[PDB]
RNA sequence: AAAAUUUUAGGAAUAGUUAAUAAUAAUUUAUAAUUUUGAUUAGAUUGUUUUGUUAAUGCUAUUAGAUGGGUGUGGAAAAAUAAAAAAAA
């Protein structure tokens, strides 16, 4: 914690021309001026890219999505992390408990997805398979690079 | 500024016949360090206040 | 020549305004409680497209939700600047000459 | 009431003399 | 194809009036 | 479009009177007809979702608030972190309540709001940090490493622990086989004066033992005491020779995994903490918002009996009380 | 295991969902299932030619019971308390 100095010196010139220092007691602010409705644009926002919702226009957020967001892919343990996350993703897709999940064509879900109550029973496995496909198109050259020491 | 008016107002209701306090400290101008003031209030009340739960935090610049 | 009109219809269907306008009816868990609150004790207004319906059996013959009388010409005279006249000729009742 | 500083202040500017 | 946005605005405004029915009087 | 003050006046009432679905319908469809939603519009919507504990709806409001370039204040972060703690969880008989809560990272949004509260300059409250620790700990979630580091910096900021947070965090550590972290939690809550824990104080049997993390990097790098530093002795015990003790140490680690692999036949694959642990917030049983109840479990059905509030063949004003 | 018969002064949607199945323990298929001949939820709620009344195929009353996480024991959970149901001379 840094303490406020309290006093400041400002330069004042008289009518003759002599300059000296007014000592002004000043204190700094501590709280942001957020009560005004004007938006400056300089505030740290909250990340919500990892959340899974019922947005059918998006993909299901996998952990591999945070591993391909602009890192150094030539690092070896990052390749191992990508590999084990894709293995866990495919294994949790294969060993998924499909007891209550049913996929019948319902007419009322035409201009939307399945409803919010039937997300886990209708939308979950299809979004999981589409996420597996869309990650396989991004990862298959990292785990299995083309033949020209390996990672 | 050269003058400063402060207000210490707590609203005392009756929660099952027992008093509960909702206390607000309000300054008159900006610059006065409330973040350093609250930790002085917070250190004093950790030994002297017997209740279930209590908070102390800064809501505005004043 | 038909590929342009078919692709335009297929892109009009997948537009977000068409999918927002033709949303299904809101459930009772989506509206709120079991009832008593005005405005949230029923569902909202459901709009259907007669060529690509998102519900089966567009019309009904119930006592209170009876809607065959509201499909006739005159209720679509409110919006003739936005109207589609081929859908008006195919799906309307009591049209004049 | 704010105590007077031991240095000069802008509040003493009218006492500076024009 | 072009007049679906104003129809959507009229539908959402009707839904907002049906939600305004919660307030009751005035 | 009527008056925008009338639009805010109905939004002020529905967050105050009725449930969470009314403010989500009004603010979303009101945004599509052109009502400019300011911060006081989003704070009333986020008050209603934080009360009912809608963890999916808080993410959808905070996505729309950042799209409209509305800067949140400290009252907004007070509703985001406290609203993730009020989320429904737990298990009915073999039926998981709110199984879609796990794929949302609602513990991470409650942690993201705490980082964005301190970075923007606001002062986070003591009930935010207790509600942020709850979201890592609740029986659908096993995150005790992150909850210990959150509790470690909570004591350095001179916060006081909530009695609901200690009840959840003690049950998470005994579920994840941590008796040292659970005995140090009951020892901590008794010394700080947490209500309900002033009688539960346990002796520290791990006083001479080092931490489990510093054992592991020491084993990678006195050589007789290097391999058996993790082995716990009573004082009246001595180790074997190192060729005999290492054959005995792998005897125990194959017997522990043999006893942990056999399933209990009537548990549905659940720990005994998670059996009969259905959670809904305090709004579900005849109660409204209070600040000191962060993640308040709904009161039992034995609190309000029927036929003592209204006579026979007469309606009672409790529509959803006895329904769990 | 089946048929069968409930009520709401201001009447609308419902779903761990229907059928098939080389499928105990459903990674599949389907134009699936309930409901305006009144469903689901919410309110009230053991039912019962046993009660009362009347000239009355009308109106009006009810107290036999049961109980998916307390223990996989036991043939059967009905088990934390009952003046008999006399419980191995
Ligand atoms: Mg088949």
């Amino acid at each position: 914690p840094r303490r406020i100095p309290g006093t400041t010196k400002v330069t004042y010139t008289n009518k003759k021309g002599r300059t000296f220092s007014f000592s002004v007691p000043v204190s700094e602010l501590t709280h942001p001026q957020v009560t005004l409705e004007s938006a400056a644009g300089t505030w740290r926002e909250m990340d919500t890219s990892f959340c899974e919702l019922g947005d059918i226009e998006d993909d299901m957020p996998s952990p591999v999505d945070e591993c391909l967001r602009g890192g150094s892919s030539l690092d070896k343990r990052l390749i191992q992390e990508v590999r084990e996350r894709f293995v866990s993703f495919c294994r949790e897709y294969v060993l998924m408990d499909t007891s209550g999940m049913k996929s019948t064509i319902l007419s009322t879900e035409l201009n939307a997805g399945p409803d919010y109550e039937h997300y886990d029973r209708r939308l979950r496995r299809k979004r999981h398979w589409l996420a597996i496909r869309h990650r396989f198109e991004d990862v298959r050259y990292v785990i299995w690079p083309d033949v020209v020491n390996p990672s | 500024p050269d003058v400063c008016v402060v207000q210490v107002c707590d609203h005392m209701q009756h929660d099952q016949g027992v008093k509960r306090h909702a206390l607000t400290i309000t300054y008159g101008a900006d610059g006065f360090q409330l973040r350093s003031l609250i930790r002085r209030v917070r250190r004093d009340l950790e030994r002297q206040l017997s209740s279930t739960y209590w908070q102390c935090y800064q809501t505005n610049e004043r | 020549d038909t590929e342009q009109n078919l692709l335009a219809r297929e892109q009009h269907v997948r537009s977000p305004a068409y999918r927002e306008l033709h949303r299904p009816a809101l459930t009772n868990a989506a509206m709120g409680l079991y009832g008593g609150e005005p405005g949230f004790e029923k569902a909202h207004r459901v709009w259907v497209d007669p060529d690509r319906p998102h519900i089966k059996h567009i019309y009904n013959q119930t006592a209170l939700a009876r809607n065959l009388r509201y499909a006739r010409y005159g209720y679509f005279k409110r919006d003739m600047h936005l109207l589609d006249v081929d859908k008006l000729v195919r799906h309307a009742r009591l049209l004049p000459t | 009431r704010r105590s007077r500083r031991v240095e000069v202040e802008p509040g003493d500017g009218i006492a500076l003399g024009e | 194809t072009e007049g679906t946005q104003e129809k959507l605005a009229a539908a959402i405004q009707e839904h907002v009036q049906d939600a305004y029915r919660f307030s009751g009087p005035t | 479009r009527r008056d925008p003050t009338e639009f805010l006046r109905v939004l002020r009432r529905m967050s105050r009177t009725t449930s969470w679905q009314k403010t989500m319908l009004f603010a979303s469809k009101g945004r599509m007809v052109g009502y400019r939603l300011t911060r006081e519009h989003y704070n009333t919507v986020l008050f209603s979702q934080s009360l009912w504990g809608r963890a999916l709806e808080i993410v959808r409001v905070v996505r729309a608030m950042q799209e409209d370039k509305v800067q949140p204040n400290g009252a907004t972060y007070y509703y985001i972190v406290n609203g993730m703690g009020n989320a429904d969880h737990g298990w009915n008989y073999d039926f998981r309540i709110n199984r879609r809560l796990e794929k949302i990272q609602h513990w991470r949004v409650a942690l993201e709001a705490l980082e964005a509260c301190e970075a923007n300059g606001f002062d986070s409250t003591d009930t935010m940090h207790n509600s942020a620790l709850i979201t890592l700990v609740i029986p659908g979630f096993n995150r005790w490493q992150q909850a210990s580091l959150l509790l470690q910096r909570m004591l350095r900021e001179d916060r006081r622990m909530h009695p609901t947070m200690v009840k959840f965090y003690h049950d998470c550590l005994v579920r994840n086989n941590r008796p040292r972290e659970a005995s140090s939690l009951m020892r901590l809550a008794a010394e700080r004066g947490v209500h309900g824990y002033e009688d539960k104080w346990e002796a520290d049997v791990y006083k001479g033992r080092p931490l489990d993390s510093e054992v592991m990097n020491e084993s990678e790098g006195q050589a007789s005491s290097l391999a058996f530093a993790s082995l716990m002795l009573r004082g009246d015990q001595r180790p074997l020779p190192e060729n005999l003790q290492a054959l005995l140490e792998e005897e125990t680690t194959r017997n522990i995994e043999a006893e942990r692999s056999v399933p209990v036949p009537f548990s549905a694959g659940l720990h005994a903490t998670e059996i009969n642990s259905v959670f809904r917030p305090r709004v579900y049983r005849q109660l409204w918002y209070k600040w000191q109840h962060i993640a308040n479990r709904y009161r039992p059905t034995a609190a309000l009996k029927r036929r003592q509030l209204a006579p026979r063949d007469s309606p009672t004003g409790i529509p959803g009380f006895y329904r769990i």
